[PDB]
RNA sequence: GCGAAACAGUACCGUGAGGGAAAGGUGAAAAGAACCCAGAGAUGGGAGUGAAAUAGAUUCUGAAACCAUAUGCCUACAACGUGUCAGAGCACAUUAAUGUGUGAUGGCGUGCGUUUUGAAGUAUGAGCCGGCGAGUUAUGAUAGCAAGCGUUAGUUAACCA
RNA sequence: UUCUCGCAGUCAGACAGUGGGGGAUAAGCUUCAUUGUCAAGAGGGGAAGAGCCCAGAUCAUUAAAUAAGGUCCCCAAAAUA
RNA sequence: UUGUGGUAGACGAGCGUUGUAUUGGAGUUGAAGUCAAAGCGUGAGCAUUGGUGGAUCCAAUACAAGUGAGAAUGCCGGCA
């Protein structure tokens, strides 16, 4: 900022008898270097207040949008097990249903490590908690391994 | 004792065209294989008719 | 919508920025007076004045 | 011999087999028109216009005159706007003007 | 051909250099050397040696005729000037610029290489219009 | 944050400088003088587009009168005759070109006499 | 819009003409002389061409003026210095080089043109009738 | 961007508090110019290597202004903010366009930004080119606009995961 | 043209006609009143004529009709009595 | 039909670039910059071809700006 200049801002000029600008302050905002008034400030609030009811309305809207389209389909806990960390079996399952087209996210609430250890090298797919999803995430995923348990749980939870 | 503006390119070229210089004199040496200039010496020791100085 | 495209719903209304251009119309002043104390920067009627 | 044509309010005395330019009138390109707003065909003068005498006109192209750079700037007053007025034209010729 | 010989920034004023530089232009191979040997100027010996080197280069590397030669071109392009200062009375100092000139001399044998550059430029513009035309075709 | 836009400025100056050529000395080399010359030339073009039709009409007035004086008659009388009776559409410059058509303007001459 | 009214392609050529001023009045002869020199009556006369003709004035010593203006009017011309105003009346120029007046008065009515300089020269005034222009086959006329 | 990409708080200024500068980029790997012509030599020119000698240690690229050179245009009788609209003539064919390069001659034509009631002004400021360059935010109030919820209604801060 | 909301800017006015006050019925005067102009709007004319007159500029136009005003020429248009 | 004289002053509609988001893409069989051209644009702009240098950049939609240069007797640099 303009109060972070170095050295006394004395004039090397005279108050008169100069053919160019006086510029009592040396590091002016127009002078090269020094003298920031506005500039980039980390003081940014970064906050736009949002209301809970509108947020729930938006969540229900996006749920309705994806439920009507349902590019993805139901997946159960049984297939989440018996799998290794290997993306070999994961990618084989994806190409079995040609799932390499969608940048799928997997919603997790049971915390099964079998699928969890996977989906970490191929960055087209990844796993995140269902309660930690967002419309940004939802429309970007274009498909979600929707858990067997959550269906009625999500419907009741809205 | 001050001018008003800078000399324009065309005006500067015209004014420096006055510095055009003519050619020097010329004289083909007779007892010297070189080519001297008129009313001057040639570096073969002879001013003209006879040897007058050193070869340098 | 989709991740590749999005359109607003009459958001981002017209703004008013000063100090840039005179062909933009109503430029550096756009209502800043002429030769006045309030015509200066940070110069405006104090609520206690 | 020739033909006087009043395009809008502008006259043209154009002879046979001459391709010249008038103001654009949404004319069909490359087609034939019996133009009536005519006068002075060949030693032929009618009072308002040439009665029972019309010209047979074929068109060659439709274009626009080069961009007229209309600028409105007021000195020391800051009122400056810019626009380009490309006035269109029809380039056409007369072929077999009838009498 | 061109017989280009470059000097690259000796300390000589472009004004001072250009005078003799263009006064020695227009003559043949030797009627320039002989007259240059007779001029009492500082820019005589250096450019005479430069011209001798250029002639030797043309006669040795390219093996040209050496007789139909003429002074095709001499120019004094911008040589980078130096910046110093000189004192003036009442305790002052004024900036002084030391001159120079990127000197180069070119010699041609045939009365040509003027139209040849025009032919190269025309070939360039022809390739330009051809590249544009093949873009205009293939619809 | 610093935004990198140091090229569009030169693009703008070259765009404004491109129209400036054929000017005597240093009037198509600098940027601000180029702007001023463009403004002055634009004003000249505007005033031409304003008044050149008037100038051509006056030129035709003079030339048509001279033709009429070549025929031993005044411009005013001829214009009155043309306007008063047997009104036609023939134009001043087209009449001038009819004068360039030998004996064809004279056909009008004994036509207006009739 | 335009029909491109035609002009001559530098086809200008002038002709020699003869005139004598005995019962002629300065302005009355001057207007017609100017019209002849410009080619003003011509239909192809453009201000950048001036398709005029050569004019020869014979016996300029016989021109006549009306009224007392010979002894009343005066013509000024100031030289480069003070007192360089030669101010001559008509009666003075009657007994002096009135031909110079024939030149300058018509020149005063000339167009404000760089080449009016070049067409004021087309007038050749003579107080007599001896000139090689007679051998140039001139076309005589009256009230030129 | 720390002044500070380099050996910068260096150089440098002063006695001293104190200040206080400029400067980065070879190429893929020097693969760095072996030999030769001239000179005193640098160097240039050849050559030779590497795809690449705008690839020479001047070394990522290489603008504007400026400086010159000449192809085609014209100018040494001519009172002009030097341009414009017409246009001869000269030389051409393209980002085909009633073309472009130049413009005998004619007509018209007192710069800009500034505060000024008011300058084309002998008011004002400008050597030019190029780089940077001067209405932002945090919180709060109000008016409009858009949206949600909407009648015991809407809403959290502090915060905790 | 009345009202609400918000944002204004303007002050150092000038010119000419008409009423003037002061002067000296001096202003290129100062001050106010009305009208019109410029400021805040260019253009045709008068030799140019910031405010004089005519008249209110979308643009292109080698079209017509006019207003002020003009018609020997410069530079455009008439002579009849 | 009014329309368009219009500074100040009030108001509106669009353009360009940087980065994010994604959708696409070009690229040593040649990115971008630059210059040249006898383009398109309604002004913001979009090009295209060609040249040089050889590796990044263009386009569609929203967001955010140390976002938009002629003077500042502007600052720096080079050249007069």
């Amino acid at each position: 900022t303009k109060g972070e200049v170095r050295g006394g801002g004395k004039k090397p000029y005279k108050q008169k008898h100069t053919g160019k600008a006086r510029q009592g302050s040396t590091r002016n905002p127009h002078f090269v270097g020094g003298g920031i008034v506005f500039g980039p400030k980390p003081n940014r609030n970064y906050s736009l207040k949002l209301n809970k009811k509108a947020h729930t309305a938006a969540l229900h809207t996006v749920w309705s949008e994806k439920l009507a389209s349902d590019n993805t389909h139901l997946v159960d806990q049984n297939l989440f097990n018996k799998t290794e960390g290997k993306t070999k079996v994961m990618m084989q399952f994806l190409k079995s249903a040609k799932l390499l087209d969608k940048n799928v996210l997997f919603v997790v609430n049971t915390l099964n490590t079998n699928l969890e250890q996977s989906t970490s090298n191929i960055k087209n797919v990844q796993v995140k908690h269902l309660d930690k999803v967002s419309v940004r995430d939802l429309m970007l995923a274009n498909a979600l391994l929707v858990e067997k348990e959550v269906l009625k749980a999500l419907e009741g939870k809205f | 004792a001050v001018q008003q503006r800078r000399s324009s390119k065309h005006r500067r070229d015209k004014r420096r065209s006055h510095d055009a210089l003519t050619a020097q004199a010329l004289s083909v040496c007779q007892k010297c294989g070189k080519k001297k200039l008129f009313h001057r010496v040639c570096s073969c020791g002879m001013y003209g008719d006879l040897r007058v100085k050193k070869a340098y | 919508l989709n991740q590749l495209k999005s359109v607003p719903k009459a958001r981002n209304h017209k703004t008013k920025t000063l100090g840039r251009g005179h062909g933009s119309g109503l430029g550096k002043t756009s209502g800043r007076g002429q030769k006045g104390q309030k015509a200066r920067k940070s110069g405006l009627t104090r609520p206690g004045f | 011999m020739h033909a006087i044509v009043v395009c809008g309010s502008k006259q043209y005395l154009v002879h046979e087999n001459d391709t010249f330019f008038v103001e654009k009138l949404e004319a069909p390109v490359g087609k034939e028109i019996q133009l009536d707003k005519v006068l002075m065909l060949d030693e032929k003068i009618g009072a308002p216009y040439l009665e029972k005498a019309r010209v047979v006109c074929v068109v060659e192209k439709h274009g626009l005159q080069r961009k007229v750079n209309v600028i409105k700037h007021i000195s020391q007053k800051h009122h400056l706007k810019k626009y380009g007025h490309r006035q269109p034209y029809t380039k056409l010729k007369v072929v077999r003007f009838v009498h | 051909m061109i017989a280009f010989a470059k000097q690259f920034r000796v300390r000589i004023s472009p004004q001072k250099a250009r005078l003799v530089c263009q006064l020695i232009v227009g003559k043949k191979t030797a009627d320039a050397q002989n007259i240059l040997s007779n001029t009492p100027k500082k820019a005589a010996t250096l450019i005479a040696k430069l011209l001798n080197s250029a002639i030797a280069n043309a006669t040795n590397n390219h093996g040209m005729n050496g007789d139909a030669l003429y002074v095709f071109e001499c120019v004094a392009n911008q040589g980078p000037s130096m910046k110093r200062t000189i004192p003036r009375a009442k305790g002052s100092s004024n900036m002084i610029t030391k001159r120079s000139s990127n000197l180069v001399v070119k010699l041609s044998d045939n009365p040509n290489e003027r139209q040849e550059l025009i032919k190269q430029q025309k070939a360039l513009v022809k390739k330009r219009v051809e590249g544009q035309q093949k873009a205009k075709m293939a619809r | 944050m610093r935004i990198k836009g140091g090229k569009q400025t030169r693009v703008r100056r070259k765009k404004w400088l491109k129209q400036a050529s054929g000017s005597f000395g240093t009037r198509h080399a600098s940027y601000k003088v180029a702007k001023q010359t463009v403004i002055q030339a634009a004003k000249y073009a505007y005033r031409d587009r304003r008044n050149k039709k008037r100038d051509f009409r006056s030129l035709w007035i003079l030339r048509l009168n001279a033709a009429l004086r070549e025929q031993g008659m005044t411009y005013s009388v001829f214009i009155n005759l043309l306007k008063k009776h047997n009104i036609e559409i023939n134009r001043k410059v087209l009449s001038e070109l009819a004068i360039k058509e030998p004996s064809k303007f004279n056909l009008i001459v004994q036509k207006v006499k009739s | 819009k335009t029909s491109m009214l035609t002009k001559e392609q530098a086809n200008k050529r002038r002709q020699w003409y003869i005139v004598d001023a005995a019962g002629l009045v300065l302005g009355k002869l001057a207007v017609k002389a100017a019209d002849l020199i410009r080619g003003k009556n011509k239909v192809d006369f453009t201000p950048n061409q001036d398709c005029g003709d050569y004019l020869i004035i014979i016996n300029s010593d016989q021109v006549v003026l009306t009224g007392n203006k010979k002894e009343n009017e005066f013509w000024y011309h100031h030289s480069q210095y003070i007192g360089g105003i030669k101010k001559v009346s008509g009666r003075d120029m009657l007994k002096k080089q009135s031909d110079k007046l024939v030149y300058n008065a018509v020149k005063g009515m000339l167009p404000d043109n760089r080449l009016s300089r070049r067409w004021i020269t087309k007038v050749h005034v003579f107080k007599g009738d001896k000139h090689n222009m007679e051998a140039q086959k001139p076309t005589t006329l009256n009230w030129s």
